[PDB]
């Protein structure tokens, strides 16, 4: 766990390279553990991308990944909407995690205007609702959005924008801090009993508990509970 | 800027302000909730 | 002086009525509702390009 | 003594401790009030039943003393303020009494399903005649707060 | 009913709520509750205590990946309206523990759920005979204890 | 008091709740039935089922006993659980009653309550016991005014 506490998973393609840093990552010393991670960065960060619950939040406008650092603010907005909101269902994950996606669109607008008197383009989270249709109109308001990358600053911001009390726990990991064990494995289970919401979908990269036992005594898919009882 | 328009833009004034050493930034809690960004140098108190 | 008072007292009842009625709303709406829905006025920042 | 006995409901409200009611007893003798019991009583328990929950209250009197015309002008301002053609004894610079009764009735215990407040405006002369310069009517459903009383 | 993911004290109250309305009357509703999260059942229990006086239907309680000491327990069984409690020992150790709290209450029903070193999650280094084994004698002879097997 | 027989009068000072719509309700019997200088219980008939009555005699403060409560059965399922109180406003005992009916399908909550009119029932109890009418003004609205009537003192 991330209490440290021992659990039994379906060993799926994510609960291996969870395993994984586990013993070459979370075994090391709080200090000792970013230095590790910047040496195995690229490939903790394609195995994040390809086969974990959560993935990389690095993408670019092209398709691949880059850093965070290098995204940008048009970049984030958009790839907070596509990593928080499921397209074909038309809902977000959480409500809180829209609030999230509109308060740093509301920053982006701030960092852009230079002037007092300016309304928001986003004045009410209710908009986000249909967010890809509308967001890409605010987004259009400020044009240089979307020529330049993240003001480090913003990026520090970013950062703590999605550790904050009562927001659900981000569903990618926003870089490799000193915090990556929480990024990675706080609120993991929920994406097992739906993964509509889970990145391609597949349970492949999910957390399901299971015995290690009881795993034969289980044969056919959706049996009704009167009747297995 | 100066050379040219005869004074700052807040461009200006924040990077003067941070070389002169009138603010520095922050990433972590003040005073108990968190925070990221300018802090007056003399006082730990943020700035905008 | 006649002049200077009708402008001023007809500028002060305008104002003085917005803050009222505005005051009233949450009163009856109550904090909630009247804060969310605010003008939100960004707060321009500084970018460094 | 030949007692008649008239009484009505003044407030049902459910407080958490259980529900309420609020009864106000009017002895009369010779036709005259002769005194008013009034009393609570508690259905103690857990109730949601806010649909006939409600209150009379006698709100209580208030002193307005107008000095500014912006001050007037707010008070005229007001929907629920309501000038009387007795006559235009300006109400600049004398004071008022709202003397008003209201009616409320709760869905949650914490919001007005719907309150109205009623009530006449008086003033006194410099001959101590007392006159209703006004009168004060105000309504509105899904409240949270008087804006009237509170106004004032 | 998992108590493990409910963080807001309102959607769980309220999902509790849910349960005893489309549920076979006079039914009773248990709730699981993890005890390396002193933080979650710190409004967690006096919320089940206090939901059960207004009528609602929990005489069930169960503390899991946790074994209180006798006293923590004690308080559990005589504050909250509960008609049965449970833990989930996963030590040789864990059970005497239990055991006691039972000695403890000589008159109060206490089940006993054993895990082994093979259940879902959570999960002692231990072999979920041998304990038993060596154990089920001490058990059995406190009289409260309803001794369920699980896992695997 | 229960019995060792399996039946109404056994659930009945068996299970701690009676449930009520979905709540739970602790056992009133428990209170009613709670060991007191000088009373006395009689059950009628105690192993023929349907047809036992079991019975409450206290020491009224002026009297040797008085019927406290009783519990016989009627309609098949409905059990009547009922107290007297002796000084009423019609200076005679009136009794108030509370019904039950219970489902053995259910051994955990063999007994439940029947509410529905449970309010207006006990309301109509206390009408008489107050003032010896016993019809009650139910539908008369609140803003109306209530009449007391003439009095001398
Ligand atoms: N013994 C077992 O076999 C077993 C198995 C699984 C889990 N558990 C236990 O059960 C508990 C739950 O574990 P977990 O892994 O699910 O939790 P977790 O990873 O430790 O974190 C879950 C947290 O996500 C936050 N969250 C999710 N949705 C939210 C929303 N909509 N709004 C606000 N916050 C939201 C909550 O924040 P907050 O921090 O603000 O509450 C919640 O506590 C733990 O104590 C765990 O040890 C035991
Ligand atoms: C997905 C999942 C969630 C679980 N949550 C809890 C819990 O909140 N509290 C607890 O005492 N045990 C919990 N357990 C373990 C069970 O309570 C039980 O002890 C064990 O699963 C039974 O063993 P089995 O998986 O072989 O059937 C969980 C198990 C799984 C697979």
């Amino acid at each position: 766990s991330e209490m440290g506490e021992p659990i039994h998973k379906l060993a799926t393609r994510g609960v291996l390279f969870w395993k994984e840093l586990d013993d070459k990552i979370f075994s090391l010393d709080r200090s000792k553990r970013v230095a590790e991670l910047k040496k195995r960065r690229d490939y903790i960060i394609k195995k994040l991308n390809d086969d974990f619950q959560k993935v990389w939040f690095g993408r670019n406008s092209a398709g691949e990944p880059v850093d965070l650092e290098d995204m940008t603010y048009a970049e984030v907005v958009h790839r907070m909407v596509e990593l928080m909101y499921v397209k074909h269902e038309k809902r977000w994950i959480d409500p809180s995690l829209k609030k999230l996606t509109g308060d740093f669109i509301r920053r982006v607008e701030e960092r852009f205007t230079s002037v007092e008197g300016q309304p928001s383009l986003l004045q009410n989270y209710s908009d986000l609702d249909e967010p890809y249709p509308a967001v890409d109109r605010i987004l259009a308001a400020y044009p240089e959005a979307s020529t330049q990358l993240i003001n480090a600053q913003d990026v520090q911001h970013f950062l703590l924008l999605c550790q904050r009390r009562g927001q659900k726990p981000v569903p990618f990991v926003p870089a490799l801090d000193e915090n990556f064990e929480y990024w990675f494995k706080k609120d993991s289970l929920w994406q097992s009993e739906d993964i509509e919401a889970v990145y391609g979908q597949d349970v492949g990269r999910t957390c399901i508990l299971q015995g290690p036992v009881a795993a034969k005594y289980s044969k056919v898919i959706d049996e009704p509970i009167k009747d297995i009882l | 800027e100066m050379e040219a328009y005869g004074k700052f833009s807040l461009e200006g004034c924040v990077e003067m302000a941070w070389m002169m050493g009138l603010i520095k930034n922050h990433n972590g809690p003040l005073k108990g909730k968190p925070y990221s960004g300018w802090v007056d140098a003399k006082t730990g108190e943020p700035v905008d | 002086t006649k002049l200077r008072k009708e402008i001023m007292e007809t500028s002060a009842i305008r104002q003085a009525v917005i803050k009222e009625t505005a005051i009233e709303n949450k009163v009856v709406n109550g904090e909630d509702h009247e804060a969310l829905y605010r003008r939100v006025i960004t707060e321009p920042r500084a970018n460094l390009k | 003594d030949v007692l008649d006995t008239t009484a009505q409901i003044n407030a049902v409200i459910n407080q958490d401790s259980g529900k309420m009611v609020e009864v106000c007893g009017t002895l009369k003798r010779d036709g005259k009030p002769v005194m008013y019991v009034t009393s609570q009583f508690l259905y103690r328990g857990v109730y949601t039943d806010y649909e006939n929950t409600f209150q009379r209250k006698d709100e209580v009197p208030m002193q307005l003393h107008i000095a500014t015309p912006q001050d007037l002008a707010v008070l005229r301002s007001k929907e629920w303020f309501k000038l009387d053609d007795q006559h235009d004894i300006e109400l600049l610079g004398q004071t008022l009494v709202f003397r008003l009764q209201s009616l409320v009735r709760f869905k949650n215990k914490n919001v007005y399903s719907s309150v109205q407040t009623i009530g006449q405006v008086l003033l006194e002369l410099p001959t101590k005649e007392i006159i209703q310069v006004a009168s004060v009517d105000y309504e509105a459903g899904e409240s949270h707060g008087n804006p009237v009383i509170d106004y004032l | 009913l998992a108590g493990g993911g409910y963080y807001n004290a309102q959607k769980m109250s309220d999902a509790i709520s849910k349960i005893e309305k489309a549920i076979p009357p006079g039914r009773g509703i248990t709730v699981n509750l993890i005890y390396v999260n002193p933080r979650a059942m710190g409004w967690q229990i006096p919320l089940l205590g206090r939901l059960r006086a207004d009528g609602v239907p929990i005489e069930g309680l169960t503390i899991g990946a946790g074994v209180p000491s006798i006293e923590v327990a004690n308080e559990y069984i005589q504050t909250l309206g509960i008609r049965h409690i449970s833990f989930k020992p996963g030590s040789v150790d864990a059970i005497q523990q239990v055991i006691n709290i039972a000695k403890a209450n000589p008159t109060f029903p206490i089940i006993l759920q054993w895990t082994g070193g093979r259940g879902g999650g959570h999960h002692s280094f231990e072999d979920f005979h041998q304990p038993i084994l060596l154990m089920y004698s001490r058990i059995r002879k406190c009289s409260n204890i309803v001794l369920v097997a699980g896992s695997g | 008091i229960a019995g060792n027989s399996y039946s109404w009068r056994h659930a009945m000072f068996t299970t701690e709740v009676f449930v009520q719509g979905h709540r739970f309700q602790t056992n009133p019997l428990k209170r009613l039935f709670a060991p007191t200088r000088g009373m006395y219980v009689e059950i009628t008939n105690p192993d023929d089922p349907a047809k036992t009555v079991i019975s409450v005699r206290e020491p009224s403060q002026s009297a040797k006993l008085v019927k406290t409560v009783e519990i016989k059965l009627v309609g098949d399922n409905e059990i009547a659980l009922t107290l007297f109180e002796g000084r009423t406003a019609e200076g005679g005992v009136v009794p108030l009653t509370f019904r039950f009916t219970y489902h053995p399908e259910a051994g955990y909550a063999p007994i439940r309550e029947v509410m529905e009119g449970r309010n207006d029932r006990i309301k109509e109890f206390y009408y008489r016991v107050w003032f010896a009418e016993k019809e009650v003004p139910f539908d008369t609205p609140l803003t109306a005014v209530f009449d007391g009537g003439r009095e001398i003192v």
